[PDB]
C-alpha cells in the first residue's frame, strides 16, 4: 500500500503543507492576542488601589 | 598450484535492500545527486519535503 501511496505523493504533501501552515497560524494567533506588550511587568506587593 | 602471483587489485560487494530513494535530473537528463530516504532524520526530512 506504501509502494502504490508513493506515486500519489504530491496530494498528502499539499495535505501536510496544509495543516502545517494551520498549526503555525495557531501559533500566531495566540501570540498576536497575548504577546502585544514584551516588558513583563509584575503587580507591586502593596494593593493600595 | 604454487607456481604464480597475483597482481594488485580489488573489489567490493554490498548487499542491496529494498529502500525508498529520491533523485535529481539535471538538464541535459542525467542523475546528479540522490538522497537515502530513511538513512538519518534530515534524509527523512529531505525525503519527506
Ligand atoms: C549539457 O550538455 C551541453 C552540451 O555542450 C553542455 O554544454 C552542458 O555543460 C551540459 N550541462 C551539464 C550540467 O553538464
Amino acid at each position: 500500500c506504501s509502494n502504490l501511496l508513493l506515486q500519489y505523493g504530491s496530494f498528502c504533501t499539499q495535505l501536510n503543507r496544509a495543516l502545517t501552515g494551520i498549526a503555525v497560524e495557531q501559533d500566531k494567533n495566540t501570540q498576536e492576542v497575548f504577546a502585544q506588550v514584551k516588558q513583563i511587568y509584575k503587580t507591586p506587593p502593596i494593593k493600595d488601589f | 598450484s604454487s607456481g604464480w602471483t597475483a597482481g594488485a587489485a580489488a573489489y567490493y560487494v554490498g548487499y542491496l535492500q529494498p529502500r525508498t530513494f529520491l533523485l535529481k535530473y539535471n538538464e541535459n537528463g542525467t542523475i546528479t545527486d540522490a538522497v537515502d530516504c530513511a538513512l538519518d532524520p534530515l534524509s527523512e526530512t529531505k525525503c519527506t519535503l
